[PDB]
């Protein structure tokens, strides 16, 4: 389960992709939720 | 210190009736404020397809 965090222009996205078995493989990852909330993220 | 000279209730009930005028029936009121705040505009009206 890989999973990417990026807050840009007030939308924070995410991006995920499930597969089975970590460096012996490529798999690009897609967006799956885009929420616009325009908080600021500093921390997580 | 309690009800008496120089202390009033604040709060006045209406007790609206079917047979007063029409200056006296209830009227509900709902106003509606929009907010410019620096955010992503997520309410929009509707679009013709």
């Amino acid at each position: 389960r890989e999973f990417v965090f990026k807050n840009i222009d007030g939308y924070f996205k995410i991006y995920s992709k499930h597969t089975p078995i970590f460096p012996q493989g490529f798999s690009a990852l897609e967006p799956l939720v885009d929420l616009p909330i325009g908080i600021n993220i500093t921390r997580f | 210190k309690g009800k008496g000279p120089n202390c009033y209730f604040p709060l006045q009930s209406y007790g609206f009736r079917p047979t007063y005028g029409v200056g006296h029936q209830p009227y509900r009121v709902v106003v509606l404020s929009f907010e410019l705040l620096h955010a992503p505009a997520t309410v929009c009206g509707p679009k013709k397809s």
